[PDB]
């Protein structure tokens, strides 16, 4: 990681292109909850679970959905959960999303600055809770920067899906209205089948998933919407 | 070139070559049955003077219930196995219980990740189909990589001729596969992948778990395989 | 190419930085031959600048590692002095850690072992030196051990190190033939007079030099002496006249 | 068995001829060519026209050039072959000595090619002079053709002498080059 | 530092295998009452002696070892082989098994391949000896892997010498019969006819300590 | 499958010819040409014009040249093809021997191309001599055209003999190169 | 598709094209050489009728 | 815009530019080559009328 | 002024001049090429006047 004559970086600019070749993930904020949605593709007739790659928990009130190198996410998450509990032991409070996002972004920033260390090729978006009952969907980067969005998407073609969110994002949606917003972003994923999306509804400090039969009743509405 | 550097597309240099280095080694196989997870691999030979079936280098043992079918560089294989047994035993010393395979691949793949990220060292050109039985989710079968992205499976055929043997398991694998029906199937996909219709038995070797409340984990000999191969002669599978 | 570094093999499977280091020894035009007979072994230097007003009594090529194990390191003038200290601080480390005095074969195998660890690591460079460790052991049997910049605890009955090793094997072979086939059973430990003449005749046959009086200083490590005594000048000039 | 003897005999015959040429044939020619173009001459006393009266005189001078060119190719050709036959097996690394050998072959081929080209250059002299002379016969009053003949003769006269200088300097540079680099030419790997 | 190749192999390791194919040839054969290991002590002149240059060495009371590569790397892998044969004999009672010794030395050769700044080991070992489960004769490839060989050769011309053994070695062969086929495979590939006390042979000799055959003993077998 | 049998027979017959050429055909021609231009000759005794009498004498010497040229092309062409068939599968690394093979093919191709160019060059001799001779009849007093004929024969006489020396030098350089580098040429 | 790294195989493909283009260009060049044979021979043969005693 | 780094795609572009320009130059030269055909063929045909017995 | 390092922008300037000179060089050669048009047609037309029946 050595500077260039124009001032830009090299590995930090290369690793940022590695997350572009990853599965699409999208998190949308609401009033008192934040429904997440990650789209991943597997091989049929084999690969028994969903592998639980994305929608990883970090604490009782946190939810991380990575994008990028599927192998490098476990090291950043296992180095996050180690600090998600080290904070709880040193501050007697559950780790707020303001400290976790400042930590995950510090791990990637600590690697691009060191000598002889490959930078992390992943970019996660953490959607947890602050000190009070406020939800702030953060979003890291392989460079180390982060910002508290309100709707964000990363992975394969993270620009047109981010553009769709700008078109119909209201202030405080309802439960099913906020899920339909993220579930309207299946235009980026091919064939729009239910075996590709895996949503997760984080709500009132109690993380829960959504069964496969509920996403079928919601993806079928897209067929009548795609005409 | 260097291993701790990227490429403009985002993939890595040394990992893409190391993932290709395992494509030259002999094929392995994996199969989760209703009685136990079975494996198998083609013992690649150099001459007709190595040894008998008392010592083979394709299926190793991790603990009394976890075992992996290695494939790739045999040099980096023994260093990971000497680092895998130390992890399957340290969990027994720190928690007085067996280690589930879902928590063993994370300790193995995290050591491969540490060699492909910082240090400037060549990656481990080795991938193995580690499979075992547990009291949490039954028989599991994982498949590692020289990068670290492990993944659960039902049947995999890493090594050489992956797409040919993996296509056989896609069309000839039911859900309630028993031990005998899985043994003859694993004996067939290990033969068709090598472009040969009959096995010489001084070749391919298998192993299986078959949980009988105590994890017997019985391996196979050159004589016990003869009677099993005869059953493949009476039958005639659709794919050779 | 594949010669700028040391820890890299060539495409034909041959290390070259080691091979270049042996050429450094065969370039300093210093030849030191040593012979070993029966309970008597000597070593001859050459006393020449490793390349007016220099004190020619100080320039030499014979250093003693201990009081009974001497050697003669030839090669680069900066690497030979360091290899003596890496041996002087080794044999002195043996007597403290083992009580009994070190042997000539254990010292050479320990020097060649330390040289080998610098071959695998690219940290330092190879010591461009080559010495003939001489001395006798507890069993009253003299030895000799020559080590090149690679690992070699070969050991010889008579050896020659320097820039003439390419063809100086036949001359030492013919001279040992003239003593083995002409062995004298009436040996009363007078080998210090017989084996030393065989050695000076060897160096005078290799290098056609007439009066090598002040440019030849030898050492005898025979039994009843056991101290690696450097022979004086009067005895050298006396031995030079017995060739008539 | 005859071929095994004859091949080694051939290598023996070359080696003798190569050393004989370098120790006797080449130094003797140095003095010979120096007597024709003495180094102590003042500048311009060689490449002049003071001794200038078809040009029957140039013919005898041209004949000597062809003799010198023939003898040079024959002597150099065996020296070149001897170094090539003494080139060791191709290996990776420690082939600094082949570079000395290669440098000699490159220079030897350069001198050989130059001397070989004299035969072509002499034909060009007669061809160009004959072509110009035909035009003089067809157009006898255009006077510039007679000066063109004169300058062509003047060009060939100096070049003949420059060739002799080229003989002399190449012969000494070869003896000096092999003498200085003798150890690497015979034993490139010891 | 050794690095991967685009075709999926190690370049620096492949050059190490080219080093063992240009040294003194070795030969290991396992019989039914012990194992034997041979070599080719190429005498350069009459200046060196026989009591120091050894191509056969010992690790314990029942462990033999030969080399096929760098002569200078003799005394370094042998120093760590003896220490691991001693460290195992300290923490545990009996001697070291051959499978527990090879799986330890292979972890040292492999470590000197992946670690940066080091050069791979330029030699091929042949660890043989008596084990409580029978007889073993392993081979340590410079890459770090090993094989549980039954009868092999590792030095120069290990291709024709390997074919000369497949056609001259049955499963049941006694030591005295294996010695005759050992010298036979050496002379079938060694240049010249100077095979006279220039071969150092070790033998397990049916559950007995390792005894290196002397010069007056090898002539008894060479005449047959 | 029928061709596969026919193909293996082809690879065997070449291999025989290659060994036969290096052990017999190439050394025999070295001695042959050496007997025509002996290395022990004094300078100027080979490349001279003393033995030079259309030029009926020149026609027969070129005919001999064409025989010598023919034998070179035929022998080397199969040897060159044989080395090409011995080039291993392209791999990254541990292919130092293919570089030796390429250098050998390059040198083999150089000598064949050298001999191949002799055929066009001999035509140039007859073309040039005929053209100058036509000019002598049109311009009978320019004496240099007649002198040009003389020097052309003298140049060609020298050129013929230097080619013969070049024959000798090419045969040994090919023989010496393959013999010294035989192990890397056969098993890369 | 052209990509960065792991493209040893495209080099193999290119190497095949190099030999193929070399042989094709040579065979393509045979057609012009045939025209050259007849063209040169016709000009020289014409010269024999004009200059019947120059035997060369 | 020319910038430092992340211009792997212009290299991709250059391969496209190189091949596109190559094909156009080849096709463009056909117009000149056809004129060359008629010029040489007409010249030789004139020679046949002048030299009717040189059969080549 | 030419300096060592930090002259990426100068590289843009150098690359631009090369491209600018290329277009200038391309347009400049047209004046000579048009003369070539008249030159080639005039030479061939002379042959047509002398040899009106060779149709090529």
């Amino acid at each position: 990681t050595v500077f260039s004559p124009d001032g830009h970086l090299l590995q930090v600019e290369h690793a940022l292109e590695a997350v572009k070749k990853g599965g699409c993930a999208v998190a949308i904020k609401s009033s008192n909850f934040a429904v997440l949605a990650v789209e991943k593709k597997n091989i049929p007739k084999l690969q028994n679970p969903k592998t639980t790659e994305k929608l990883i928990k970090l604490d009782e009130h946190n939810c991380l959905a990575f994008a990028g190198l599927n192998a490098d996410a476990r090291v950043l998450v296992n180095k996050t959960r180690l600090e998600c509990q080290r904070y709880y032991l040193n501050m007697d409070e559950p780790a707020p999303v303001d400290y976790i996002a400042k930590y995950v972004a510090k791990v990637q920033q600590k690697f691009t600055h060191r000598g002889g260390v490959r930078p992390f090729g992943i970019a996660t978006l953490i959607a947890g809770f602050k000190n009070n009952k406020e939800i702030c969907i953060y979003q890291t980067e392989p460079s180390g920067i982060y910002a508290a969005w309100k709707a964000q998407a990363i992975g394969k073609n993270a620009k047109i899906v981010q553009e769709f969110l700008e078109k119909n994002y209201q202030e405080n949606m309802e439960q099913k209205d906020c899920i339909f917003l993220a579930l309207k972003a299946i235009f980026e994923v091919v064939e729009l089948s239910s075996k590709n999306v895996e949503v997760a509804l984080l709500t009132e400090k109690d993380l829960t998933f959504i069964e496969e039969q509920e996403i079928n009743s919601m993806v079928e509405l897209i067929d009548q919407e795609r005409t | 070139s260097r291993t701790t550097t990227f490429s403009p597309e985002g993939r890595l240099y040394q990992v893409e070559y190391a993932l290709e280095a395992i494509n030259n080694a002999s094929i392995t196989i994996g199969l989760i049955t209703k009685d136990g997870v079975i494996l198998g691999a083609d013992k690649v030979f150099i001459s007709k003077l190595i040894d008998k079936a008392n010592n083979y280098e394709k299926i190793y043992k991790i603990d009394k219930h976890i075992f992996c079918g290695v494939a790739g560089l045999n040099a980096d294989a023994n260093i990971l196995i000497n680092q895998s047994r130390l992890y399957a035993q340290r969990y027994l010393y720190n928690y007085n219980e067996v280690q589930p395979v879902s928590q063993l691949v994370v300790q193995i793949c995290d050591i491969k990740q540490s060699y492909t990220q910082y240090g400037g060292l060549r990656p481990y050109g080795v991938s193995f189909l580690i499979g075992g039985y547990d009291t949490k989710d039954g028989y599991q079968l994982y498949h590692t990589d020289p990068s670290g992205n492990y993944s659960g499976w039902f049947a995999t055929a890493i090594g050489t001729n992956n797409l040919t043997a993996s296509s056989v398991l896609k069309q000839e694998w039911k859900n309630d596969m028993t031990l005998e029906e899985g043994l003859l199937l694993a004996l067939k996909t290990l033969a068709k992948s090598t472009d040969t219709e009959i096995p010489k038995s001084e070749k391919i070797e298998l192993a299986y778990l078959t949980n009988k409340d105590g994890e017997v984990y019985q391996k196979y000999l050159t004589e016990k395989e003869i009677e099993e191969l005869i059953k493949l002669y009476t039958q005639k599978y659709i794919k050779e | 190419m594949y010669d700028r570094h040391l820890t890299i093999f060539s495409p034909d499977g041959n290390l070259y930085q080691i091979e270049y280091a042996i050429k450094a020894v065969k370039n300093t035009n210093i030849t030191s031959v040593g012979v070993k007979g029966e309970n008597c072994a000597v070593i001859i230097s050459q006393k020449k600048m490793a390349t007016k007003l220099l004190d020619y009594n100080n320039i030499t090529n014979i250093y003693n590692i201990t009081d009974e194990i001497g050697c003669s390191m030839v090669g680069m003038p900066g690497d030979c002095l360091s290899m003596v200290y890496k041996a002087r601080s080794e044999a002195s480390e043996f007597l403290y850690s083992n009580g009994y005095n070190v042997n000539a074969e254990t010292l050479c195998r320990n020097i060649c072992d330390k040289i080998q660890v610098y071959t695998q690591h690219a940290y330092m460079r190879l010591h461009a030196c080559s010495g003939m460790i001489i001395g006798i052991d507890e069993n009253n049997k003299p030895e000799l051990f020559k080590f090149d910049p690679s690992g070699f605890c070969a050991g010889y009955r008579a050896c020659v190190i320097g820039n003439k090793e390419q063809e100086s094997i036949s001359v030492l072979e013919r001279l040992l033939e003239k003593r083995k086939k002409k062995i004298q059973q009436e040996t009363i430990d007078e080998d210090i007079r017989n084996t030393t003449i065989l050695a000076i005749e060897a160096l005078q046959t290799i290098l056609a030099f007439d009066l090598k009086a002040s440019e030849i200083e030898v050492a005898i490590v025979s039994t009843k002496n056991r101290n690696f005594t450097q022979i004086s000048e009067k005895e050298i000039d006396n031995y030079l006249t017995y060739i008539a | 068995q005859k071929i095994k003897e004859e091949y080694n005999k051939f290598k023996y015959d070359i080696t003798k001829q190569a050393i004989e040429s370098l120790r006797e044939r080449i130094p003797k020619r140095i003095i010979f060519f120096n007597n024709l173009v003495n180094v102590n001459s003042e500048p311009g006393s060689i490449l002049n026209v003071n001794d200038l009266d078809s040009h029957k005189q140039i013919y005898l001078e041209l004949e000597k050039i062809k003799t010198y060119a023939s003898e040079l190719i024959e002597i150099i050709g065996n020296i070149k072959l001897w170094i090539q036959l003494n080139v060791p097996r191709i290996e990776d690394g420690n082939n600094f000595g082949v570079g000395i050998q290669e440098e000699a072959i490159q220079e030897l081929a350069r001198v050989e090619e130059s001397a070989f080209n004299l035969y072509d250059a002499i034909v060009k002299y007669y061809m160009e002079r004959a072509k110009i002379s035909t035009k003089v016969l067809k157009y006898p009053n255009v006077s510039d053709y007679q000066e063109a003949v004169r300058e062509l003769d003047e060009k060939e006269w100096i070049h003949i002498k420059i060739t002799i200088v080229d003989m002399r300097n190449n012969y000494i540079m070869l003896y000096d080059l092999l003498y200085k680099n003798w150890e690497k030419v015979v034993k490139p790997k010891n | 530092l050794t690095t991967f190749s685009p075709t999926g192999k190690l370049v620096q390791i492949e050059y190490a295998l080219n080093r063992v194919s240009s040294s003194s040839p070795a030969l290991g054969i396992r019989a039914k009452n012990g194992v034997i290991i041979a070599t080719e002590k190429k005498s350069p002149n009459e200046l060196i002696e026989e009591n120091s240059i050894f191509k056969i060495q010992q690790i314990s009371e029942h462990i033999g070892i030969v080399y096929a590569g760098m002569p200078g790397d003799f005394r370094v892998l042998l120093k760590r082989a003896r220490k691991e044969a001693i460290r195992y004999s300290l923490q545990y009672g009996s001697e070291i098994l051959v499978k527990e010794l090879v799986k330890i030395i292979a972890s040292i050769v492999q470590e000197f391949t992946q670690t940066g700044g080091v050069r791979p080991f330029g030699l091929s070992l042949l660890i043989c000896g008596v084990d409580v489960y029978g007889y073993h004769l392993y081979q340590i490839d410079p890459s770090g892997c090993y094989f549980n060989w039954m009868a092999t050769c590792v030095g120069k011309d290990y291709q024709n010498n390997m074919s000369f053994l497949e056609k001259r070695y049955n499963k049941d062969i006694e030591i005295e019969d294996a010695i005759h086929t050992a010298i036979l495979t050496l002379k079938e590939s060694y240049e010249g006819v100077l095979n006279e006390k220039n071969i150092e042979i070790g033998v397990a000799y049916d559950n007995k300590p390792f005894k290196i055959l002397t010069q007056n003993e090898i002539k008894d077998y060479l005449i047959e």
